[PDB]
């Protein structure tokens, strides 16, 4: 374990914590077809 | 006579086949027909719209109240059911779909299967013992259903198997009739064997233009007692009619209160002396919507618009009627159409009584 | 794990004839099997085992779905 | 196929349609072509 | 499918036991060595309202209620102790510390929830307190869908120390968002479920279990799925099961003439009616038994 | 969606072009803005009407896909195996009962009057009158020698919202079609109005196939015995030249 | 006592012996509900009291032994099939117990019963057959071999070149009128002109070469 190994890679500090972010108030699910919804609507 | 020329025939076991005869004799000691048989009914309707006949078919399929066998919570005795493969979900799914011809909602059954042998033992529906209700003078289901099987030294105890009532569109175990035939007898047909016609339906008129009014509808009922077939089928038919009438009558209760602000009906006064009416009935299907649209359209040939969209994810029927009359005239025509529907199905019920003797 | 009580597609009561259709079917196969080990029946390349008339003798209609689910359903008792 | 075969079939010419079915050598040559579609799809994510 | 023949004796994690399996009407030599996994669903290749576009499918709700692709899904809860510090038992609010807020400790019996009870989110399934007066090292059921406790046991580990093993079961029907596939690799997501009176039906009463878009074929060229439906259509009526192994000699022209010998049409298409309106289509529809399989991608888990 | 049994994110198939998505097992994220500032910004900037026109290619992103492309062709087709492609008043009214627009007026029509697909389409495109004249995807010089094209189907012409002639297919109504019906509606009435017309025309196309029917079978892929002999005569000439 | 009970209740041997004890009624068909029932079931199955089990050093010597001792010498192939299944089950349990106890002369008996159970499994495999069908060629009497596969054939060289040696270019479409009264009888057009000169009153008869001006169907009249 070192201080400067926290930085470099995709799982590092810069790319995982600063350039991206874990967030609250978000949802995920499989998407599905529905022909009764308008193009600007989501079920 | 809208409904004439019914024909009824049961589905029976052919005991002239040696394999079937030997298997039936060795398994259940079965020598004659089972107490409950499937019954095919073919009906001819004349001078009636496709909407009414198809609504009757749909109601007889999965919109008529019907009975099944279910397990009350706690009925599956975990302490006593030692079998590892006969789970509650599996056995409950099996039992729910046994077709019954029940007389009352008070009968309660039980299943107490013990396997004291070194071979797997099959649990049949003849092992369903009645434990509550008046003693049955005739079985309500066949005894030849494979409910399950127990490994050697295992048990299956299920109590409180009761009769549950519902409609098939909620759970398929309440479905009643299976479709076996539907045709229009007043539309000519092609010979579809020929390779020049095999990609077409067969009717010589397009569905976008044709208006058939003479139909043949054939439905099969899964479990009807042998000595009372005519009594059962007739009942079913009449029941369906009443069901439809009831639902239509509910909408008759809406139009009668159009002066009072009511959520199921919205009236608008548009331009060019045109009145718009929107009827939103929750938990209604294409049966009543199609009936309403067809009969309003027949009552008002020169209507500006009528539609009945039923969206699956909204779970309601929305009927839109745009007509160049005032609100009062529109409501009057609406009750006239509803009365025509009621009269049609009352005539259907009378013909059902007149045909099946 | 068994032949379903009703047809999965239309709901015709297939199950009430399932057990019988089991036993009879085996007997029928015993007539047509012929000098071939049982586990090699699906490999014989000379067999003509048709159950159409056997199912018809049970009263089951000529529906594609019902006969499909009756003929093709696996039995857990026969593999365990 | 033999060594220095001159026929067109030996080098990936599939004479059959899908509705008629491919033979074993035709299916192998078709699997060679179809494997690239899977490889290039997996590469089109990382390379892009 | 039947993922294991000894499933009741196992406490496995994320395992699914599908109840009903069928041999394909058009089987192969691979089915002499492994159990088939799937059902011979009746499939209509048609446009029905636009709900099966872009690789979606329309499923019969009745087919779902009857047990089609239904099964039981299993999860595991293995909890370990610290030797002579931790123990299994129901905590008490007036002694123990940092209990989880909004947790239901009332379902525990001697530290374990009894077998046969329904556990929902926030229920404590295994009680565990460490002696400092006490700190609550409990396990809370953090899943949206409720489960049922299927088996509870206290086996002995490699160090001869007690750990708690719990098996939780889920009654998994087919539901919207679950993935199905044919043996030709044409997968799909269940998009709409219709009642038995809304599905299309043929003149002879046949109705589909799945409705798949015809637009999934032309760009993918999964012709073995269409030939299987053509062959299996005559197999059902003839009461037979045939072999459709790859590289066996076939003639689609003769397989189509086999349909006309059984009273059907050459193309296997039939006159169908719209179940919602009762109106016939101005086109015969290709409908027949196609073997479909349920892929173990559950929307309830994703 | 009030049904408790539904766990999926449902969207219109014509909205899949924004996300390069389909329904073979894709999963998508969804977060709802709660703060006022982010909830204002979602409406005014990030609404999907702001990307009907591609920033990458400067063309429309959305259109008909796979059921309303062939459904529009079948609806606007001049002739049918049953004769002329017409429908009575009741079935013409039924095409508009799902479009969720204001229904047109059918009062000047007897129950036995027949309306064709071009009249029904015109009743919808009158609200956003555009001008369009291109040859459809249906016409190809590749098929012309071996097919009898109808002279009323190979020239799509719309003036002021009235479909004078021709069929509607991928060229006019397809997704990503530059200069198409929805690209022209967006340039004249806005990308939000174009999205309404993609939905409204998709309901007309799907409601036509609701009793026209569309299927694919195995016999659709089968050459006749005489034609199979002609294909392997062609292949034998290739192997002869080889 | 508790650790011994927990160790043994999770032993598959214990559940197998308990099943054999239930089959002949030595123990109740349901699981124990009380400490007394559990102790009685343990005493019957294991053959020793849990407290007495520690006392000694044997474990397998007194495990249940089925009550009915059928004659397994009729397992020598010699209301029989259900009896055969019963004999298979009991013999399997008895040999399992023998293997646990390392009883002398076990391997030979094990192989013998393996042969017996292979025969029994063959019978069960017969029971587990759905059927099978082969589409026969009527001309033959066996599985159909007719196919629509491609079949190579060396065509005449005249199908590619004319009598002057130049290649064919099939680029003239020849249309004949379906109706006899229609005039002109034939129209020859190029691909770009078909939409301009041909209607449904004509049908495509044949192609034509643009070099030697021969019909495709009359290419065999060229001297090879
Ligand atoms: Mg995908
Ligand atoms: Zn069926
Ligand atoms: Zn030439």
């Amino acid at each position: 374990p070192s201080i400067m190994r926290r930085l470099p890679r995709k799982e590092g500090r810069i790319r995982k914590s600063l350039l991206g972010s874990q967030v609250w108030s978000i949802s995920r699910s499989t998407i599905c077809g529905n022909s009764d919804l308008h193009l600007d609507e989501v079920g | 006579k809208i409904f004439q020329n019914v024909e009824i025939k049961p589905f029976l076991i052919d005991f002239s086949n040696l394999f079937i005869k030997n298997a039936a004799k060795k398994l259940f000691q079965l020598e004659e027909q089972l107490p409950l048989v499937p019954v095919n009914v073919v009906m001819d309707f004349k001078g009636i719209s496709r909407a009414a006949v198809h609504g009757l078919s749909r109601v007889l399929q999965d919109e008529i109240p019907n009975y099944m066998l279910d397990i009350k919570p706690g009925g599956y005795k975990i302490e006593d059911s030692t079998d590892l493969f006969m789970t509650e979900q599996f056995i409950r799914n099996r039992i729910n779909f046994i077709p019954i011809y029940a007389k009352n909602e008070t009968l309660v059954f039980a299943l107490r299967s013990l396997n004291n042998s070194c071979e797997v033992k099959t649990i049949y529906s003849r092992d369903l013992i009645q434990v509550a209700g008046p003693k049955l003078k005739y079985p309500i289901f066949n005894p030849t259903f494979e409910i399950g099987f127990l490994q050697p030294g295992k048990s299956l105890i299920i109590e409180d198997i009761y009769i549950k009532k519902g409609i098939g569109r909620k759970h398929a175990a309440f479905n009643l009739a299976v479709k076996t035939h539907f045709s229009h007898l007043d539309i000519e047909q092609y010979p579809t064997d020929k390779k020049e016609y095999m990609a077409l339906s067969g009717y010589k008129q397009s569905s976008m233009t044709s208006d058939p009014r003479h139909h043949r509808l054939g439905l099969c009922f899964p479990a009807v007692p042998l000595p009372h077939i005519n009594q059962a089928v007739r009942t079913y038919l009449k029941n369906a009619c009443r069901i439809i009438i009831g639902r239509i009558q509910s909408i008759q209760k809406i139009y009668e209160n159009f002066e009072e602000p009511q959520p199921e009906l919205v009236l608008f006064s548009m331009d060019e002396e045109k009145t718009k009416a929107i009827i939103t009935i929750k938990d209604e299907t294409h049966t009543i919507g199609n009936l309403l649209k067809t009969y309003i359209y027949e009552m008002i040939p020169d209507i500006s618009f009528v539609g009945y969209q039923c969206v699956p994810h909204k779970q309601e029927m929305v009927l839109t009627i745009i007509h160049k009359a005032s609100q009062e005239d529109l409501i009057t025509l609406l009750e006239k159409s509803i009365q025509n529907i009621i009269q049609t199905f009352q005539i259907l019920e009378k013909n059902v009584d007149e045909l099946i003797a | 794990m068994l032949i379903p009580v009703v047809c999965f597609t239309c709901g015709f009561p297939i199950g009430t004839y399932a057990a019988i259709f089991d036993k009879a079917r085996t007997e029928y196969i015993k007539t047509k099997m012929g000098g071939t080990l049982p586990q090699n029946i699906p490999l014989d390349a000379s067999l003509q085992i048709e159950l159409k008339d056997l199912i018809t003798a049970l009263g089951i209609p000529m529906r594609v779905c019902c006969r499909t689910h009756l003929i093709t359903t696996l039995d857990y008792r026969k593999y365990y | 196929y033999p060594r220095f075969a001159l026929e067109a079939q030996a080098y990936g010419f599939i004479c059959n349609s899908y509705i008629a079915g491919l033979t074993s050598p035709e299916f192998i040559f078709g699997e060679m072509n179809g494997r690239f579609d899977l490889i290039n799809k997996a590469l089109s994510t990382s390379s892009t | 499918g039947w993922y294991c023949f000894s499933w009741p004796y196992r406490v496995d994690m994320n395992r699914f036991f599908q109840f009903y399996n069928e041999m394909p009407l058009v089987k192969t030599i691979a089915h002499n060595y492994v159990i088939p996994n799937g059902l011979n669903t009746i499939v209509a290749y048609m446009i029905y309202g636009g709900y099966n576009q872009e690789d979606s499918v329309i499923v019969s709700q009745s087919f779902i209620d009857r047990g089609g692709f239904a099964g039981t899904f299993y999860r595991e809860e293995k909890v370990e102790l610290e030797s002579d510090i931790e123990s299994f038992g129901k905590p008490d609010p007036l002694i123990t510390k940092n209990l989880k807020p909004g947790a239901n400790y009332e379902k525990l019996v001697d530290g374990f929830v009894p077998v046969g009870t329904v556990v929902k989110k926030g229920d404590i399934i295994i009680g565990k307190v460490a002696k400092i007066k006490y700190i609550d090292r409990s396990v809370m059921y953090g899943f949206d869908e409720p489960a049922v406790v299927d088996a509870v046991m206290r086996p002995h580990g490699p160090n001869d120390e007690i750990f708690g093993l719990m098996r939780l079961r889920y009654e998994r029907n087919l539901n919207i968002g679950d993935k199905m596939s044919s043996r030709s690799g044409n997968k799909g997501i269940a998009a709409l479920a219709l009642p038995t009176s809304d599905m299309p039906f043929t003149e002879d009463g046949l109705q589909p279990d799945l409705i798949v878009n015809p637009h999934s074929h032309p760009s993918r060229m999964t012709n073995g799925q269409m030939i299987e439906t053509t062959v299996g259509l005559a197999n059902a009526l003839q009461g037979v099961v045939t072999d459709g192994t790859a590289f066996l000699p076939i003639n689609v022209q003769l397989l189509s003439e086999r349909l006309a010998q059984e009273g059907l049409r050459f193309n296997g298409c039939q006159k169908m009616f719209n179940g919602q309106t009762g109106e016939y289509f101005d086109a015969a529809i290709f409908i027949g038994p196609t073997y479909h399989q349920r892929l173990q991608k559950f929307v309830l888990d994703d | 969606l009030e049904n408790p049994k539904i766990s999926t994110f449902q969207m219109n198939v014509s909205a899949c072009a924004w996300y390069n998505a389909d329904f073979d097992g894709d999963q998508m994220n969804l977060w709802v803005p709660w703060s006022v500032m982010s909830r204002v910004e979602a409406e005014l900037l990030c609404s999907v009407r702001n990307w009907f026109i591609s920033t990458k290619s400067s063309g429309p992103v959305n259109g008909q896909v796979q059921d309303s492309t062939v459904g529009s062709f079948l609806l606007t087709r001049t002739n049918t195996p049953m004769g002329k492609n017409v429908m009575n008043k009741l079935h013409a009214m039924g095409l508009f009962q799902t479009t969720q627009t204001d229904p047109p007026c059918f009062a000047n029509y007897s129950p036995t009057d027949l309306l064709d697909g071009k009249s029904v389409v015109s009743m919808l495109l009158r609200q956003t009158p555009i001008n369009y004249q291109r040859a459809p995807t249906w016409y190809s010089e590749v098929y012309a020698p071996y097919m009898h094209y109808n002279k009323q189907d190979i020239s799509t012409q719309i003036r002021n919202g009235e479909l004078i002639e021709g069929v509607l297919d991928k060229k006019a109504v397809g997704a990503g079609s530059s200069g198409g019906i929805y690209h022209l509606i967006s340039r004249r009435y806005g990308p939000q109005q174009a999205l309404k017309m993609i939905f409204a025309t998709q309901q007309l196309a799907l409601n036509y196939v609701r009793n026209a029917g569309f299927t694919v079978s195995t016999a659709d892929m089968l050459l006749t015995p005489e034609a199979h002999q002609e294909v392997q005569e062609i292949i034998n000439e290739l192997l002869l030249e080889s | 006592t508790k650790v011994l009970l927990t160790e043994i209740l999770l032993d598959p041997m214990y559940d197998y012996a308990a099943t054999v004890a239930r089959i002949d009624g030595s123990i109740p068909m349901h699981k124990p509900r009380t400490p007394k029932e559990a102790e009685y079931e343990f005493k019957t199955v294991i053959g020793r009291t849990p407290a007495e089990l520690l006392s000694q050093k044997e474990f397998y010597d007194k495990i249940y032994t089925s009550k009915y001792r059928p004659d397994f010498t009729q397992l020598t192939r010699l209301r029989d099939e259900e009896k055969t299944s019963t004999l298979i089950y009991l013999r399997a349990y008895e040999l399992f117990l023998k293997y646990l106890q390392n009883a002398p002369n076990f391997n030979s008996e094990l192989a013998e019963f393996k042969t017996y159970e292979n025969a029994y499994g063959e019978q069960k495999a017969l029971l587990a057959q759905q059927g099978f069908y082969n589409i026969f060629d009527p001309n033959t009497g066996r599985a159909d071999q007719r196919t629509r596969l491609f079949e190579y054939k060396r065509l005449p060289i005249s199908t590619l070149y004319d009598e002057r040696g130049l290649p064919h270019k099939w680029t003239i479409y020849v249309y004949k009128a379906v109706d006899s009264s229609q005039k002109p009888a034939e129209i020859e057009v190029t691909r770009k002109d078909v939409i301009k000169k041909i209607d449904n009153h004509y049908a495509l008869a044949d192609l034509r070469c643009s070099v030697c001006h021969v019909l495709q169907h009359e290419v065999g009249q060229l001297n090879i």
